[PDB]
RNA sequence: CGGUCCGGCCGGGAACUCAAAGGAGACUGCCAGUGAUAAACUGGAGGAAGGUGGGGAUGACGUCAAGUCAUCAUGGCCCUUACGACCAGGGCUACACACGUGCUACAAUGGCGCAUACAAAGAGAAGCGACCUCGCGAGAGCAAGCGGACCUCAUAAAGUGCGUCGUAGUCCGGAUUGGAGUCUGCAACUCGACUCCAUGAAGUCGGAAUCGCUAGUAAUCGUGGAUCAGAAUGCCACGGUG
């Protein structure tokens, strides 16, 4: 089987990604798993606005690191090299777990 | 219920009142019961005279009292002969250790002395 | 300091940013630097041209760089001649392989930093600074922007007494988050100090 | 302080200098900005002018100075009083 | 033929299941007596149940994660009333009466910057 | 407030006994929000002292509590050149609510070891009716018809 | 910060990149409980031979664009200020204000 | 459901908890009373939520010639064999004193010892580092697993149960100091943190004065992160009890 990890900061630009992904392997092999999604991360961040000094005056930032986890049950032949060249869109971060 | 030079508090029990020796804590007072065979939670009251000979030889194998103070001061006024820092710190009344003389060094300097 | 960049408060909403890539934590500052130096050299060697927002984007290591400017014939000159100029020197900043892509920007006068260089180069060499924003106000309602306020701000005419100064024509809500403003700031370096120009426009509301 | 897996401290090219007076048996000051090496016990008996941030101040060495460090023995801050 | 019902309290998620019974409290494959030492806690846990007449008539079993001893105690009574509304239905005329039904939405307030709690503010001086 | 009068919140009543006004003394008891603690003072306390009456616990309690309920307190109005300390009487939910705030404060300054010895102790002369809790209950009684002339 | 400041900065990540397999090597030996004694005073005298420079604490992490030593963040290279004009005009991705 | 090493562990099961993505939901929308036939207000009705449900972000024109030329940028002035640059050592940590902000206390709603229950949110590759062994201990050795809903940091503490102290400067309090160490780091003297043994100050609730807080709030209890080789009682987050 193939664990695949989707890693991104827009979630509506891996859902774009994920049913893409799906796609591919649904035409090509057969059972692809499901779009299971994963806990996405939130590093937050807090840092001084003013140059000189204000403590108290402050932003507070975060990312969200979007997670998304498909698996495909049955490799066929078509289903890792024709996936293995398309080609996702940037912000999407693809990571094959071969068996 | 006079051990080592001193008295010792018949009321209280085995451990408590063995820390009023000069030199033995409350870790120190758990090893020598256990090397006389003695429970913490008896008193000094209802001891066998013979468990407090055998508790007068247990003290004996450390420094205490007379001993320690004698070393203590030794190694202060070792300090004291040297002229290093920490000599300096012990003989101007200063904190040793390294700690905040700006500000809250009552211990060392006693209280405040103001300014006249 | 009581306004919130408008920009960077959108961001989720309405705004895209100008960065989209992912990296982990091990490369992400590398990327931050790779992206800021090719902005450092785009907008020293395209002043002439009127660049507005350079995106950068990175698939499967290799840089896509997308400049937006209001006439692309100074950005290409003969047919692959600038460009490929300037795609070989980002894959020696970058070091990754490269690719330039130009988007028009279709009327300039409703961008907020074509219009605050516009002020900008006008303020640089020696003009009235009302006038200057008085033909940046009346060009962008013209061209059918639903509100714009610009400002400029310090050392006015070489006065000692540096004040700000703002017109707005069409109304600009910066509470509204929906809001489109495009909010952009430039700076003239004069001879009597620096002059700050800060300029928003609104569109119009993203219906989303 | 320092584990004693390591060892002690001294400065290479102080504990040259300290093989060469042993050996040389000269008594002249010697002037040191390792205020961070520990004595040696070969060391005793022998002037050595440890830094203090301004000048150099001579230390005669003891016998019970072995075990501390050279800046213990040159202080960096002068303090006479208030009043 | 299990009737269920979800509990939710500060950070607790109750997991009730009803069977009618004899009144057999089963939390985390523990007893209630053994589970709840606080009193307090045992007695939220039987409210619903002593509210209508029916401690004898059915048993359940329960588990419960995360939150504290009374917030895991408070989920588990909103399961049960959101359970046994699933067994009668005629109980939600008096379980909302009761103040049971309504999932209490207190939850802990964040750090803000400056405050040094959610609301308490560093000690001032003028001079 | 100055804009509305507002709806209070609701209280538990006691697990042992069924008593809203217990668990409502177990609350000015606790300290630091330990109510675990303090459950188990009252519990502790009130065990002896229907001990030393032969009562309920409920009813024993409400005897303390009937000798220290105050009847007319006075507050501070100011509208001369100096402070009027006018008698106002107090609403029964106050009466109540004052009377086991000076049965507590009490109980801490007693010299018992434990709390709930210096509680029963100070619950058990509230209802012989001496005490520094009755004591608080005159010292108001008594500034009270110092100061009836203010109405 | 100044340029010398900053040049500084580059020749302690140059130093620390050169030596970096050789003081490995001398903490083997010195770290070694089962080593010869000698040895492990001869190795804790070689690492004073080498530059101060070069070791890893010796560096401290100023901002990418302006050398500023304090308010880094590890993350994103950058002084807490350089950060906030970034993630405002977005060249940092995925970076917004938080509520929550 | 079946099976068991009684462990969701293992066949499995997709319900449930949960994880996100999308959507529904609350609008004075309805009912009654008041109101100037209005705005609106009061009440109850359903409902998880009722009138802004709770919390955050969001800070008008301006004010204080407020703050910052030491993040950066920049007009003008100044220095250019020094006001620039390099290195070692020192200092930024001094100490008759005055103030701010905090931490721990003055104990019995507690200290202590044993046993035991319940969290959330995070970080991790020059990193997090199980298990096992050694050490009283901080730690050391060997060393899995992990770029992480997997593994690790990491056993939550307050609590409860039992025993203990029995009002004392105490089995309260922990300063100070001596001795012995560990770890980080070229290097812990000035000037680090931590551990062990010993030591056991002041302090018995605080003058005039003064601060915070309206509900999961104050109070109290632990947890994590940023910075960082190491180095918080600060700061930023998190849940428990309440
Ligand atoms: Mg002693
Ligand atoms: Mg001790
Ligand atoms: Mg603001
Ligand atoms: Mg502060
Ligand atoms: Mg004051
Ligand atoms: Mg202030
Ligand atoms: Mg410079
Ligand atoms: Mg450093
Ligand atoms: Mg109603
Ligand atoms: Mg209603
Ligand atoms: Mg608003
Ligand atoms: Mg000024
Ligand atoms: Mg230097
Ligand atoms: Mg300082
Ligand atoms: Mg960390
Ligand atoms: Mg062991
Ligand atoms: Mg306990
Ligand atoms: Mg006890
Ligand atoms: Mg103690
Ligand atoms: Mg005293
Ligand atoms: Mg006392
Ligand atoms: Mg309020
Ligand atoms: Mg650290
Ligand atoms: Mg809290």
């Amino acid at each position: 089987r193939i664990r695949i990890r989707l890693k991104a900061f827009d979630h509506r630009l891996i859902d774009q990604a994920t049913a893409e992904i799906v796609e591919t392997a649904k035409r090509t092999g057969a059972q692809v798993r499901g779009p299971i999604p994963l806990p996405t991360r939130k590093e937050r961040f807090t840092v001084l606005i003013s140059p000189h000094v204000n403590k108290d005056a402050r932003d507070q930032y975060e990312i969200r690191t979007h997670l998304r986890l498909v698996d495909i049950v049955e490799p066929t032949e078509k289903t890792v090299d024709a996936l293995m060249r398309l080609d996702l869109a940037a912000g999407v971060d693809v990571q094959i777990s071969l068996g | 219920a006079r051990i080592a030079g001193i008295n010792i508090p018949d009321h209280k029990h085995a451990v408590i009142a063995l820390t009023s020796i000069y030199g033995v804590g409350k870790t120190r007072s758990k090893a020598i019961l256990a090397a006389a065979g003695i429970a913490e939670d008896v008193k000094i009251s209802e001891l066998s005279e013979g468990q407090i000979d055998t508790l007068r030889d247990e003290v004996a194998k450390f420094v205490v009292e007379g001993d320690l103070r004698r070393e203590i001061s030794m190694s202060i006024k070792r300090l004291m002969d040297l002229g290093c820092y920490r000599g300096l710190r012990h003989r101007r009344g200063l904190p040793v250790r390294g700690q905040r003389t700006k500000t809250n060094a009552r211990t060392r300097k006693g209280p405040r002395k103001p300014i006249k | 300091g009581q306004k919130v960049h408008p920009n960077g408060i959108r961001l989720g909403i309405v705004k895209p940013w100008n960065s989209t890539w992912f990296a982990n934590t091990k490369e992400f500052a590398d990327n931050l630097d790779s992206d800021f130096k090719v902005r450092q050299y785009l907008t020293k060697e395209l002043a002439k041209a009127s660049v507005s927002r350079i995106v950068i984007e990175r698939p499967a290591k290799s840089i896509r760089v997308t400049i937006h400017t209001a006439r692309p014939g100074i950005v290409i000159g003969k047919k692959g001649e600038d460009v490929e100029k300037l795609r070989k020197v980002v894959a020696d900043i970058a070091g990754v392989p490269a690719q330039i892509n130009i988007a028009e920007v279709r009327k300039p006068e409703l961008d907020a930093k074509l219009v605050a260089d516009s002020i900008t180069s006008q303020l640089e060499r020696r003009v009235m600074f009302r006038r200057a924003m008085k033909r940046a106000v009346q060009n962008a309602m013209r061209l059918g922007a639903k509100g714009i306020k610009v400002e400029v701000s310090g050392r006015l005419g070489g006065a000692e007494i540096a004040r700000t100064e703002w017109y707005r024509e069409g109304r600009v809500p910066l509470h509204t988050l929906r809001a489109d403003i495009d909010y952009n700031t430039s700076e003239a370096h004069t001879t009597y100090g620096v002059i700050g120009v800060k300029v928003w426009i609104f569109k119009g509301e993203i219906l989303g | 302080p320092r584990s004693l897996k390591k060892g002690p401290f001294i400065d290479l090219h102080l504990l040259k200098k300290v093989e060469k007076a042993v050996e040389s048996g000269d008594k002249k000051p010697l002037r040191t900005w390792s205020r961070r090496s520990t004595i040696f016990p070969n060391m005793i008996g022998l002037t050595i002018a440890v830094h203090n941030g301004r000048q150099h101040v001579p230390v005669f060495v003891t016998d019970e100075m072995v075990g501390h460090k050279l800046g213990e023995f040159a202080p960096t801050r002068t303090y006479r009083g208030h009043a | 033929n299990q009737y269920y019902g979800t509990g939710r309290r500060k950070s607790s998620a109750a997991r009730v299941f009803i069977k009618p019974g004899n009144g057999k409290i089963v939390i985390n494959q523990r007893s209630l007596e053994q589970y709840f030492g606080r009193e307090t806690a045992r007695m939220v846990v039987r409210q619903p149940l002593e509210l209508v007449d029916m401690v004898e008539k059915l048993d359940l079993y329960i588990t419960v994660k995360g939150g504290g001893i009374s917030g895991q105690a408070g989920a588990i009574r909103h399961g049960i009333t959101r359970a046994l509304m699933e067994y009668d239905e005629s109980l939600r005329s008096e379980l909302r009466k009761a103040g049971f039904v309504t999932r209490d939405a207190r939850q802990v307030e964040r750090k803000k910057v400056g405050l040094r709690k959610a609301r308490r503010r560093p000690q001032f001086s003028k001079r | 407030p100055r804009r509305r009068v507002i709806g209070q919140r609701k209280i538990l009543p006691d697990p042992k006994f069924g008593s809203e006004l217990l668990a409502k003394f177990v609350n000015i008891l606790m300290v630091d929000g330990k109510k675990s603690t303090a459950e188990s003072i009252v519990y502790s306390a009130l065990e002896t002292l229907a001990q030393r009456s032969g009562k309920s616990e409920l009813e024993a309690f409400e005897v303390a509590l009937e000798n220290v309920r105050p009847t007319v307190e006075v507050k501070s109005r100011r509208v001369g050149g100096s402070t009027y300390q006018v008698p106002v009487e107090v609403r029964p939910v106050r009466r109540n609510a004052l009377a086991m705030r000076w049965i507590v404060e009490a109980a801490r300054k007693r010299g018992d070891k434990s709390m709930a010895l210096r509680l029963a102790n100070e619950l058990s002369d509230a209802a012989e009716n001496k005490g520094t809790a009755v004591k608080k209950r005159e010292d108001v009684h008594r500034m009270a018809e110092a100061n009836k002339a203010f109405a | 910060a100044k340029q010398s400041m900053k040049a500084r900065e580059v020749k302690r990540v140059a130093l620390a990149d050169k030596y970096f397999a050789k003081r490995a090597e001398l903490k083997a030996i010195i770290s070694d409980v089962n080593a010869s004694d000698e040895d492990r005073w001869n190795a804790v005298l070689k690492l004073q031979t080498l530059p101060r420079d070069s070791s890893p604490s010796r560096q401290r992490n100023r901002c990418r664009q302006t050398g500023r030593p304090h308010g880094f963040l590890r993350k994103f290279g950058l002084s807490r200020i350089k950060v906030r004009e970034a993630a405002m005009r977005g060249e940092i991705p995925g970076l917004k204000k938080a509520s929550w």
